[PDB]
């Protein structure tokens, strides 16, 4: 099974359970009251992302299920979402023991301070919905 | 979620935040026109899409004649015996087999799943 | 493509003696109906329901541009299967085929336009459902589908 | 009170020909039309079809004001008939037939 | 005649009705066009079945379909539909009685015919989108005998089930007892038969 | 003040009228006279909370009505004239629909039996003819 | 089809317009339809049974015949409506 896993195609999709750009201006200050539990973790010692943030944000629920089917826990999607984009997308994710997998995405800082600043992001959520290979 | 027009032409309202403020706006087009957007999320899809099928159900099921009746699963709201249950049949549920019960007494078009 | 597969899928309508495709939130422009509001009303008839709304959004999004019945009609004409030296008879070659060309079965008159623009919306959410999976694709082989 | 039980029977009047035909103006609920700011309106024959078999176009205070156009119902009701009824100070119903039936819709 | 009759009853016409009311009401199409919408499709339905059973403002061979889940009632009138008769049954009792039987056996010399049976009302022609919606009897002494209770809603019965062959299968003599592509080929050698 | 504009004196003082669908036969009978200045006589009776309407035909004019309320929540209809001196006026607002409906049940059948009949009289069908034209 | 197809086709179809003035105005009103006829080589008709057309070879067909009415307005203030009985 561990080679059928290794072998089969796997893609954000098919992880994901939901997807939501919400506007949250505030990152400190979160719309979602769940997220705000957690988020706060990271941004209280916010790293390599403290210049500038974009003001939309991506929030992506995964299946809880699907992940452990495909052995795909939060660490290396994060990571290929990273090494796809480069620095252009900041990920922020909770972990596991939370029941509900989340997975904030926001714009890189440097464009911050041309295309939309929201309508990017249903590109980029859509693309790495399929295009995108974990 | 939440779709919403101008007031001045009846036209769909796009998201657009206000740097000055940084809130967010339904902004007109072709209009000239900004709402204030309380609602905050501009944009969500669930793939899973676990759609409550009751919703889906339509009371008047119940005066269908091809569907199944069952008395062995009395209606709750009003406790009538006979009851009409059926499948979803419904494309993108992936696993079909489970009943959806509807009362058969006229006026309570309650409906349920065991 | 990063704006195709934001935006979703978008509906167009293959009307009769005309060469290509147009979106059909044009076509209902050109029938009259030039807010959106009034289109989904006779698209969509519950806006409670966001998932239908969801889908619409794309064709909303391409006829944007649009924004007038006779704009509309003028680009219509202009891919009609016989192009019009002018605007004006674009729009009057536009509008004949609008009227007897498209769901003649509706009408021809000259005032059947809420009719048919009715039923192209009835068209649309039979699509809409079928799309969302609220009603199943309709059997080709089935007779009573046959004459 | 009397409201409670109170019967009203009116007689019903229907004369042969009236000076001014009448007409029915139906408005979209959505559209939240408004007659306090109604000040002036203007209901004319549309000239883009360059008369008695075209649409109508109605110009509320003026140009400032929203502009909407009527259509004629194309469904005849070759087996219906549309009746109004109105108070008038002798206490009897008036029934006067709907010689058209317009759809208005605001224009942006 | 079928558009006069719903305008008449409680039909609204597509042109006066806000698009809010169509969510609640069913649409009311005749060959194929939105006529109007409607708020008891249920009394609806019934008083279009009396007035076709009763052949007094609806022909025979017009099939009215009610979608109950899509709140559609599809009327069609248009020729081409292939139809066959069907007894119709109500409260799990054949409306086909003995004295039917008995005037249908004096067939001559009384004028009785197939005709009043279609007016009476015993009998009714079914196309096949209302047998979409028609709860069949194969047979009234077994399928609607109180049993088990496998349907109790039975609307038609057929009159012999037989009456599903053709011409060239009907000569095969227990064709019920043989493999079917044999029936078939009993079918195609009935044309080359001499005679 | 000209020739376009609508008075809208109706308006302002929110006269209500009642809007009605009736049959043909009954504005066929108020037809026949129609210079009589009566037709039937209209009765509303009302009850703790219910209230019913109903109408009564001319006993010379035949020589019961129920009436079914409608909701007009729906859609605002307005009623206007084309006065003959070319000034345009609005008499008032829609405030109730009602339709009217036949007592009889079958042989109310029969009277659209008919009508049927005489709108199929100008129906024209191909003749036989018995001897060849020459 | 005999009954009310043929008929409806005759109606439907556009009253024919001419002008080039006087001008001219053909509207076909009524279907007229006799029994199946054959023609002697003398031009004599006679009923024509189902037998004999399959022996002789014939066509079982019926004479068509349409009332034409034809109108003419020439411009002077006075249209001459002529009706053609069963052409
Ligand atoms: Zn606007
Ligand atoms: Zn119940």
């Amino acid at each position: 099974k561990d080679i059928l896993c290794r072998l089969e195609h796997t893609t954000l999709r098919k992880v994901t359970a939901n997807t939501a750009i919400y506007y949250d201006p505030n990152p400190q200050s979160t719309v979602v009251a769940e997220d705000q539990e957690w988020v706060n973790v990271y941004y209280e010692m916010p790293d390599f992302d403290v210049a500038r943030i974009s003001p939309w944000l991506l929030r992506v629920e995964l299946d809880r299920k699907h992940m452990t089917d495909r052995k795909l826990t939060m660490e290396q999607i994060a990571e290929k979402i990273n090494a796809g984009f480069g620095d252009d997308l900041n990920c922020i994710f909770n972990d596991d023991n939370a029941e509900k997998l989340v997975l904030r995405i926001r714009i890189m800082n440097s464009d911050e301070n041309k295309m939309d600043d929201d309508v990017f992001l249903r590109c980029i959520e859509s693309n790495m919905l399929t295009d995108m290979t974990l | 979620v939440g779709i919403r027009f101008c007031q001045e032409c009846n036209n769909m309202l796009y998201p657009k935040e206000d740097k000055e403020n940084r809130i967010l706006l339904y902004a007109c087009r072709n209009c000239d026109y900004q709402q204030e957007a309380d609602n905050s999320c501009i944009y969500v899809n669930k793939i899973t899409h676990e759609v409550d099928e009751l919703t889906q159900i339509i009371a008047d099921v119940s005066q269908d004649p091809t569907l199944p009746r069952t008395e062995d699963h009395p209606c709750q709201k009003c406790g009538h015996k006979e009851a009409v249950f059926f499948q979803s049949h419904s494309a993108r549920a992936e696993d079909a087999m489970r009943l959806y019960y509807v009362c058969t007494a006229p006026h309570c078009g309650h409906r349920w799943t065991e | 493509g990063a704006k195709k597969s934001a935006i979703g899928q978008r509906i167009v309508a293959t009307l009769p003696y005309i060469k290509q495709e147009v979106p059909i939130i044009i076509v209902f422009r050109a029938l009259g109906f030039v807010s959106d509001r009034d289109i989904l009303e006779h698209i969509i008839y519950d806006f409670e329901d966001p998932e239908m709304m969801e889908m619409v959004k794309p064709s909303l999004d391409e006829a944007f541009v649009i924004q007038e019945q006779n704009v509309a009609l003028n680009f219509i004409g202009s891919r009609g299967a016989k192009p019009g030296v002018t605007k004006e008879k674009r729009i009057k070659y536009a509008k004949e085929v609008l009227q007897k060309e498209m769901l003649p079965h509706v009408g021809v008159s000259d005032f059947c336009e809420t009719k048919k623009a009715y039923f192209l919306g009835y068209m649309v959410h039979r699509l809409l459902l079928a799309a969302l999976g609220r009603r199943e694709l309709d059997d080709r082989d089935h007779y009573g589908n046959k004459r | 009170g009397p409201s409670s039980q109170n019967v009203t029977e009116y007689v019903v009047r229907v004369p042969k020909n009236t000076t001014k035909k009448y007409n029915i103006m139906a408005f979209n609920a959505a559209d939240k039309v408004n007659f306090a700011t109604w000040n002036q309106a203007r209901l004319e024959r549309d000239l883009s079809n360059k008369p008695e078999d075209q649409p109508w176009l109605l110009r509320v205070n003026g140009k400032s004001g929203r502009k909407f156009k009527g259509i004629k119902k194309g469904g005849v009701t070759e087996n219906t008939s549309y009746y109004i009824f109105t108070q008038c100070p002798d206490g009897a119903f008036e029934a006067f037939p709907v010689h058209n039936w317009y759809n208005f819709t605001p224009l942006a | 005649p079928i558009l006069e009759f719903l305008e008449e009853w409680s039909m609204e016409n597509l042109e006066e009705i806000s698009p809010a009311a169509i969510a609640d009401a069913t649409k009311i199409f005749v060959n194929g066009c939105w006529v109007g919408i409607h708020k008891d499709p249920e009394q609806l339905m019934n008083t279009l079945r009396k007035l076709r059973r009763q052949m007094d403002i609806i022909v025979s061979e017009v099939s009215m379909i009610r979608d109950i889940r899509e709140r559609e009632i599809r009327i069609y009138t248009d020729a081409g539909r292939i139809c066959r008769p069907l007894l119709i049954v109500e409260k799990q009792k054949l409306l086909l009685k003995k004295r039917h039987i008995d005037q249908l056996k004096e067939r001559e010399y009384n004028n009785y015919s197939w005709q009043d049976l279609v007016a009476s009302g015993v009998v009714e022609y079914i196309d096949t989108l209302e047998e979409e919606t028609v709860m069949l009897a194969m047979t009234p002494d077994d399928l609607q005998e109180k049993e088990v209770a496998y349907c109790s809603t039975y609307t038609h019965c057929e009159i012999h089930p037989s009456m599903i062959l053709g011409v060239c299968a009907s000569i095969i003599p227990f064709p019920d007892h043989n493999q079917s592509p044999r029936n078939t080929y009993q079918s195609a050698m009935g044309k080359q038969a001499m005679g | 003040a000209e020739r376009g504009e609508l008075d809208l004196t109706g308006a302002k003082q929110n006269t209500g009228v009642w809007l009605v669908k009736v049959p043909k036969y009954l504005s066929q009978q108020w037809a026949k006279a129609s210079g009589r200045g009566e037709v039937g006589k209209l009765r509303i009776a009302k009850t703790q909370g219910r209230t019913e309407v109903s109408f009564t035909l001319n006993e010379d004019l035949a020589n019961e009505h129920p009436f079914v309320l409608q909701s007009v929540g729906g859609q605002t209809l307005t009623v206007f004239t084309e006065s003959s001196s070319d000034k345009l006026s609005l008499e008032g607002i829609v405030v109730q629909r009602a339709e009217c409906r036949p007592a009889a049940s079958e042989n109310y059948m029969r009277l659209k039996r008919l009508q049927i009949e005489e709108s199929s009289k100008p129906v024209r069908l191909s003749q036989q003819l018995d001897k060849v034209v020459t | 089809f005999i009954q009310m197809s043929v008929q409806r086709i005759v109606e439907d179809a556009p009253p024919i317009d001419l002008q080039a003035p006087p001008r001219y105005l053909l509207k076909f009103e009524q279907i007229y339809l006799s029994k199946p006829t054959h023609w002697e080589r003398d031009g004599a008709p006679s009923p024509m049974m189902p037998n004999e057309a399959r022996l002789r070879n014939l066509t079982y067909s019926a004479p068509l015949y349409v009332d034409i009415t034809k109108t003419v307005i020439k411009e002077g203030e006075e249209q001459l409506q002529t009706q053609h009985q069963k052409t």
